RNA sequence: CGGCUCAUCGCAUCCUGGGGCUGUAGUCGGUCCCAAGGGUUGGGCUGUUCGCCCAUUAAAGCGGUACGCGAGCUGGCAGAACGUCGUGAGACAGUUCGGUCCCUAUCCGUCGCGGGCGCAGGAAAUUUGAGAGGAGCUGUCCUUAGUACGAGAGGACCGGGAUGGACGCACCGCUGGUGUACCAGUUGUUCUGCCAAGGGCAUCGCUGGGUAGCUAUGUGCGGACGGGAUAAGUGCUGAAAGCAUCUAAGCAUGAAGCCCCCCUCAAGAUGAGAUUUCCCAUUCCGCAAGGAAGUAAGAUCCCUGAAAGAUGAUCAGGUUGAUAGGUCUGAGGUGGAAGUGUGGCGACACAUGGAGCUGACAGAUACUAAUCGAUCGAGGACUUAAC
């Protein structure tokens, strides 16, 4: 696995805000190295979605922060998985995303790529 | 893994207490010896009326090691304690009687004498 | 340290020869476009393998 | 490694029983000093439970006259002849490492016996 | 058991044993035979040396004195403290050595060397009325017409009587030495002195639980109740050092 | 003087009719098939060229198409010989398997080292350390080239360069156990390689 | 200055090998040649070389290279105390403490790793081995054997057989260490509305463990068998020299030296090796010399990865596919989840249940991601022989 750059404490707060802006827009724009390591825990958190436990939830909620998700209807990061998120993806077994690369931006050389679900 | 400068305890009643090595018998030029060496020992407390007294410089073996002696066998064993008995000149010791156990690892050389005298042997 | 000398105008110009960066990779897109890069989506046209993305 | 699990079932052993890692034991080891064998029965606490498969080890930890002696006996060897539980003992896991210190009334607490 | 720090540096200050008129030789107070020096011995001959047996603080001292004179060397007692006994030592100087006082105006130049830390050092400052250098420790210094403050010791090491005054190091080179030794010494000889500095009834006959008692009474304990023996060991050579037993003899 | 070679899996614990915890190794390679018989009068010297873990068409070439067709067998990968074997049985075409092994015979290895990457002076060289306080900052560095009067370095002096990938002989090694249905060999001690990486096990050189 | 790293080097040898002569009955010895291949210590106490002590060992070899090596390390002049000298200012190969010597490597050397181009066509593999490097130590113990020996005691030689140390090479299955996204226990506050259960931070909060990989103190293994030529010699044959001779002719013999045998790298060994197998002998411009332009065989760009790795490269792989991840089924790890129920005044216990959870470890599975494409890359010159 790939230490993204920044310490531990950083690390894991790197990417668990990353899934809460996952499930809301369905689509990020990211670095693409970033995204690349991302995809692996991401799909972690939707097959986790995918059991409908209560216990499912909890080790979902200490992992996705609770952004206000979904405009009104207040629905949560949480309450956004198992009641929208599973039902989409019932029948598909692993391979909910995919790295589409994209080009350098300009004043990085950092190689960028696009995160939708699918 | 007893090296040079390492406390060790006695476990006859020569009266000795506390033990500081000098040199591994074993070989030359090494200083880890762990089982059956040969470890030519100082004397750091005594118990006065005794064969022994302190600081005299005499000749020892190791008995206890905390370290693992292992056998070919697989099976392992490590004491707590580290002890040694205090022997003379040849494999008969000086000692009269043995504190505790001593491991069965004496078989491979002649130190016959201090297992017949043993506790225990594991 | 210190360069004891000043370097030559021959092995200046004969250092550089290693450094100047390759051609990257150029493809033909399969829909409207002209050059993109491989393996990635061009950013003119926005498509991938038949997908608008 | 799943080209070399089946070569160690055949060299397993499977007379052994099943035992948790903090109790007590008894086990009977064949000793070959010169010509007969001094089949010794040693007993006391256990520590470790590390796997291995062929390689499943533990140890015996058993006070000796004033000083414990640690037994790491081989779970797979023919020089083990029976092992004999005797008690079932609450531990709250599975590596009791600390009583190498606490030798001396701390076995009790450890072993509450169900 | 010593460097090359006074056998080294004797061997070339030997080479100063015919400018020196009169030999100034050490011994101490408390036990004289064993602080001679082998070494120095035979290195000096055909010289006239008085002995100086220094810190007397006298029954067991004069008797010896006695013999040692009729041995063929003269022994005077001085003093570091008070000035008693300097006034026997001055005109020896020129009486004794009369043989080179009026055979030609020459000057006394004295070789002062022996036992280290048991009067060496102290010699100068009070044949003379100045100070001069001074350690309490086992070592000295490295330096009337005087320039001698160095030491003679013992080049190559009946050393439990030699180090019950601590006339060597004792940094760790053996501290249970006298401490295994010198009670015996106050159980032989003077056996009612103990009864009062830690309060003991009866002298017991191991020598191993009279420190106990000793400990308890002082509290230099190390973990649980369990009395030290080291820190026991200092707190005997602490006082006898001071004479806090009184005045002792070692020889006879 | 005979061999096969093979990949390795793993390190296993064999005991065997005594308390002997033997550590084994888990050499397990598929019946050699020789492949092209160099003969001393055309070539210099007497070889067998021998295949192992054959893939398919998907990797072939050309080349080594028309390389097997001589001895008829699927193209394989890591194609070597064997400077010492007999030059009778071994024809061009002959399957070899562990058939050959059997129980207390020397062998010896040689196989790839793995790659610790770019080590320093310390892992590679068995270079020793500094002193670690004291003021001095020295330590973990290779210490001076040497003299001065050469105004130059001597080659052959110890530095931190890659350490890995080059081949490590073990000689004196034995077999515990054979097993031909599974086609793995049993070597006591350890031997170098990584794991799924090719293991020439040749007869130990007396 | 002495050490620390590291070395290499001489022989005038410290031990181990090979013989000589003595005061070597046998064991054990001093002393003189051969010999530089390895191997040659750890503490107290010393500024520390000087010296002293202890324990060692098969023995702690002398010496050189800016008294080997400070752009690699290692302070290890002003103020003072002093004594002494000079009236004093101030002195001193006089004594004690306090006391800052800088560097990003250009070049050459080195240790690696690449890219171009060569090797009269390309490729793909396999190798040859001139030449270079590494490896070269021994201690105990057991037989033979108390045999050979000697008034005795003593007690081998030659030669087998165990077992160590040092040191080198490999490796994680044992044995332990490590593990910063694993596992639970717990404090302090804050945080999701509360409770419960959780998150954040506090050296990774802290303590208890630990997969993987990497590792030594762990484990395996090495220094064997030997041949060939030589030293000192040991000799045989005999000349010079009617005897005779180690020597001149001519033979042997004989050392851990030295070649070679083990190992590793080695055809950029410009002498560019050699087999095996491919691959075609195009289209074209120029009278021709030739020059291009497409392409094979094939490689690569590019992409997912690690057995690889500072990047390059190497290696596994690129949709007739298991390279990676996900998914499962597992392993190993910690180990008794939550919820609920019971019991307890409660703190908590017990039940459902070796539970729940899990980072690189397995094994299946096209579910995602490896698309779609592009580029490079040969038509084999010239003598002469044999065919
Ligand atoms: N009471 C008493 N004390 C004394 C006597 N002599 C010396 N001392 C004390 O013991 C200490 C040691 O004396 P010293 O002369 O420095 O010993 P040293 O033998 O000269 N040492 P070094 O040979 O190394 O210079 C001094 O500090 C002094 O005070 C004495 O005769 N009586």
């Amino acid at each position: 696995y790939r230490k993204l750059g920044r310490t531990s404490a950083q690390r894991k707060a790197m990417l668990r805000d990353l899934t809460t802006d996952l499930i809301i827009n369905e689509r990020i724009e990211t670095t693409e190295t970033r995204a690349k390591e991302l995809r692996s825990v991401v799909e972690k958190m939707i097959t986790l979605g995918k059991r409908g436990d209560l216990h499912a939830r909890r080790q979902a909620a200490a992992y996705i922060r609770n952004e206000v998700a979904n405009e009104e209807n207040n629905q949560d990061a949480l309450q956004k998985l198992f009641s929208d998120i599973a039902t989409r993806y019932e029948e598909r077994q692993g391979g909910y995303t995919r790295i589409m690369k994209l080009g350098p931006r300009r004043g990085d050389g950092a190689p960028m790529a696009i995160i939708e679900l699918v | 893994m007893i090296q040079q400068e390492t406390r060790l305890k006695v476990a006859d009643n020569s009266g000795a207490r506390e033990v500081l090595t000098i040199k591994v018998l074993g070989g030359s030029g090494r200083k880890t010896a762990n089982i059956g060496d040969v470890i030519v020992c100082t004397v750091k407390q005594a118990t006065p009326g005794g064969v022994v007294k302190k600081g005299e410089v005499v000749k020892a073996v190791i008995v206890r090691t905390k370290s693992g002696a292992r056998r070919s066998d697989g099976s392992y064993i490590s004491f707590d304690e580290n002890a040694c008995v205090i022997i003379r000149d040849d494999k008969s010791p000086r000692g009269t009687r043995i504190f505790g156990p001593v491991a069965r690892e004496l078989r491979e050389n002649n130190f016959m004498k201090i297992v017949s005298l043993a506790p225990e042997v594991i | 340290a210190v360069p004891f000398r000043r370097t030559s105008k021959m092995k200046k110009r004969l250092r550089r020869t290693h450094f100047k960066l390759n051609v990257p990779g150029m493809t033909e897109c399969p829909s409207c476009g002209e050059m993109k890069l491989s393996h990635r989506v061009c950013k003119a046209c926005g498509s991938y393998n038949g997908k608008d993305i | 490694q799943k080209l070399i699990e089946d070569i160690t079932k055949e060299q397993l052993r499977t007379d052994l029983p099943a035992f948790r890692p903090g109790d007590t034991l008894r086990v009977h080891v064949k000793v070959v000093e010169g010509n007969r064998e001094r089949i010794q029965i040693f007993e006391g606490v256990v520590i470790k439970r590390r796997g291995g498969g062929i390689s499943e080890t533990f140890t015996v930890r058993k006070i000796s006259y004033g000083v414990g002696v640690e037994r790491t006996f081989p779970v797979h060897t023919p020089k083990i002849a029976k092992i004999e539980v005797v008690r079932y003992g609450k531990v709250r896991r599975a590596k009791l490492y600390y009583l190498r210190e606490l030798r001396g009334k701390a076995a009790r607490i450890k072993e509450i016996r169900r | 058991w010593f460097p090359g720090h006074m056998a080294k540096a004797r061997r070339e200050v030997t080479e100063k044993l015919k400018l020196i008129d009169i030999v100034y030789e050490l011994v101490d107070a408390r036990i004289p035979m064993s602080s001679r020096n082998p070494m120095i011995e035979d290195i000096l001959k055909n010289k006239p040396r008085i002995m100086l047996l220094n810190k007397a603080d006298a029954a067991v001292t004069q008797q010896w004195k006695e013999h040692f004179e009729n041995q063929g060397i003269r022994s005077l007692s001085i003093n570091s403290v008070n000035g008693q006994g300097l006034n026997q030592i001055v005109p020896a100087s020129k009486e004794i050595l009369q043989e080179k006082f009026d055979r030609m105006p020459r000057a006394i130049r004295a070789l002062i060397i022996g036992i280290p830390n048991v009067g060496k050092s102290t010699l100068i400052n009070r044949l003379a009325k100045k100070n001069i250098a001074k350690t309490g420790d086992r070592p000295g210094i490295t330096t009337l017409e005087l320039l001698d403050t160095p030491g003679i010791l013992w080049p190559k090491f009946v050393g439990l009587r030699l180090a019950v005054t601590g006339a060597i190091k004792d940094s760790i080179i053996n501290l249970q030495d006298v401490a295994v030794f010198g009670l015996r010494f106050l159980e032989e000889h003077y056996p009612e002195r103990l009864k009062e500095r830690y309060g003991l009834d009866e002298i017991p006959e191991d020598i191993a639980e009279l420190f106990d008692a000793i400990g308890e009474k002082r509290g230099c304990l190390m973990s649980g109740g369990l009395i030290n023996y080291d820190k026991t060991t200092e707190v005997i050579i602490r006082d006898i050092r001071t004479e806090k037993f009184g005045r002792l003899s070692f020889e006879q | 003087t005979k061999g096969i070679l093979g990949r390795k899996i793993g390190m296993t614990q064999v005991f065997a009719e005594n308390g002997d915890l033997i550590p084994v190794t888990v050499i397990e390679a598929a019946p050699n098939v020789v492949l092209q018989k160099k003969t001393a009068e055309n070539d210099g010297y007497e070889a067998i060229q021998l295949g192992f873990d054959d893939k398919r068409e998907k990797l072939s070439n050309k080349p080594e198409k028309g390389h097997v067709a001589k001895a008829e067998t699927a193209p394989k990968r890591f194609v070597k010989e064997l400077r010492g074997v007999e030059m009778d049985a071994y024809e061009v075409g002959q399957e070899v398997k562990v058939e050959i092994f059997s129980a207390g015979e020397i062998v010896d290895v040689t196989g790839v080292s793995k790659g610790k990457g770019f080590q320093g002076a310390i892992k590679r060289h068995g270079q020793s350390r500094g002193p670690m306080s004291h003021g001095s900052r020295y330590h973990r560095r290779p210490g001076s080239m040497g003299p001065v009067d050469p105004n130059r370095v001597f080659k052959g002096k110890l530095l931190p360069g890659r350490m890995g990938g080059e081949q490590i002989t073990v000689q004196n090694l034995e077999i515990v156990k054979v097993d031909a249905e599974r086609n793995l060999l049993l070597i006591k001690g350890n031997v170098p390689g990584a794991k799924k990486s090719l293991i020439t096990v040749k007869s130990a050189v007396k």
